[PDB]
């Protein structure tokens, strides 16, 4: 019933239980310096930033190295882009970035608190100007959506220079073979900053890949952590009362030491760039007055499909939505990429085989009642589908429901959350996408690429 | 062919209270 195949797992053997001195709990991070357009756009910068040994690596003055004009997202010619949108805002109390107090400020605490409030950008940059003229509760401008085309031609023209693995957009990203917008997943986000400003910690939606390029004129101090060590970070939220998914906490440094997991800190300053592998947990605070723009991508390694498979998994039994159609995306990235990876091509298969035979045996219990099913086939820049009640991805075979307002916009249901409303799917019309041959011949002409 | 409604997908910080 699972999509995942443990055996085929590439995860790197990490043997927690090896007690680690103080210099391998604070290891350094990879930080690399480019000369030329040609190193940039090395396939071996692919694989060292995707190592599953390498969890965070900086780009040192990759800004400057390709000529991309990071000027075009100073705030100054930002304001004079936008328009009156709304954007949204988090509220903070500035402290240094390896504290958390509680409210009496007699203790550090993981919940952090971080609330909701909506401006726009031109407003929220008279408070970040007003900030800097110094004329502590502090506001975050964040997830600043940069995904009009028109809107933001210039800014986003800048950002094809970089290398095809981090661009927003390109054939050897999973993320774009979606079919559809995921914002600021496969657009690009901005991000407006004051000191102290935070990005709470967190995993990436279904583990992907990030990439972050701080704007300045600040720097911002970043933390990070295996993949390896998340169920124990998870432990520690639940412990203090967060939510590890879904909430804002901030981690006791000491108590990440006292439990023997690397910390990662380092400073991205003006220019450079920021690379966060899949799976790392990660939190960031503005050091000075920045902005970073900042976007996933999902580079067709095994360890990345793995780990976004196990997130997308973990999530439907936590009853949290995964942002990312994973199974949608494995069948289009079958369908259209060549994949020569044999680790990452058996996971693929696998995940499909699995599909398959779903999709055959609901298939095959809707004609043993007579249950019409109708074929509506995909079109280009139609949506992936997933159930209105529970949230899980709702791949190819489709329950949906009219009875709401128009009789001629349907909400779409899982089986069993059609079956739960009406058990004789009586108001459920059911709608295929792909005809059983279609999958199979997909599936068949899905092979290891050399 | 029919309408299908989605909800939007986007990433957005967590927040408190
Ligand atoms: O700039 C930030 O606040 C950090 C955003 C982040 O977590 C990321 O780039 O993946
Ligand atoms: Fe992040
Ligand atoms: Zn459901």
């Amino acid at each position: 019933e699972s999509y995942l195949s443990p055996a085929q797992s590439v995860k790197p053997k990490i043997n927690t239980e090896e007690k680690l001195p103080r210099e391998k709990l604070n290891p350094p991070t990879p930080s690399i310096y480019l000369e030329s357009k040609r190193d940039a756009f090395s396939p071996v910068l692919l694989q060292f930033c995707t190592d599953p040994r390498n969890p965070i690596t900086v780009i040192r003055g990759l800004a400057g190295s390709l000529r991309l004009n990071l000027g075009l997202f100073s705030t100054k010619t930002l304001v004079e882009a936008s328009g009156e949108h709304t954007v949204e805002v988090r509220t903070q109390v500035q402290q240094p970035s390896d504290e958390n107090w509680d409210l009496t400020g007699t203790r550090q605490i993981w919940p952090c608190e971080s609330s909701r409030s909506h401006t726009t950008i031109a407003k929220y940059a008279q408070y970040q100007a007003s900030s800097f003229q110094e004329s502590h509760i502090i506001k975050f401008g964040t997830n600043i959506d940069l995904s009009d085309a028109k809107r933001w031609k210039p800014q986003l023209q800048e950002l094809l220079k970089l290398p095809a693995f981090m661009r927003v957009t390109s054939t050897g990203n999973m993320l774009s073979h979606v079919g559809h917008t995921i914002l600021g997943m496969n657009t690009v986000q901005l991000y407006m900053k004051v000191p102290g400003s935070r990005t709470p910690g967190h995993q990436e939606n279904n583990n992907f890949c990030s990439v972050n390029i701080n704007i300045g004129p600040g720097d911002c101090e970043w933390f990070a952590v295996h993949e390896h060590y998340w169920e124990t970070i998870s432990a520690f939220c639940d412990r203090h009362g967060v939510d590890y998914l879904t909430g804002s906490w901030w981690p006791i440094l000491d108590d990440l030491y006292a439990s023997n997991i690397p910390v990662y800190r380092f400073v991205q300053r003006p220019g450079d760039l920021v690379w966060i592998n899949a799976g790392t947990v990660h939190w960031v605070q503005a050091t000075g007055w920045c902005n970073n723009i900042a976007w996933n991508v999902g580079p067709l390694t095994a360890y990345q499909y793995q780990l976004a498979l196990e997130r997308y998994e973990w999530n439907e039994v936590k009853n949290v939505k995964s942002i990312v159609p994973m199974i949608h995306v494995s069948w289009n990235v079958a369908r259209t990429v060549k994949i020569s990876d044999p680790d990452l091509f058996k996971m693929i298969k696998f995940c499909l085989l699995q599909s398959m035979k779903h999709c055959q045996v609901q298939r095959e219990s809707l004609v043993r009642a007579g249950k019409k099913i109708a074929y509506q086939g995909r079109v280009k820049d139609e949506p992936a589908y997933y159930c209105n009640e529970c949230d899980v991805e709702v791949f190819n075979i489709l329950f949906v429901t009219s009875e709401n307002g128009s009789r001629n916009t349907y909400l779409v249901h899982c089986e069993g959350c059609a079956r739960r409303r009406s058990a004789g799917l009586q108001g459920v019309v059911v709608l295929e996408q792909y005809r059983t041959e279609e999958l199979a011949q997909a599936y068949d002409a899905f092979t290891l690429a050399p | 062919r029919i309408q299908l409604m989605t909800k939007a997908a986007r990433k957005s910080a967590p927040a408190t209270g």
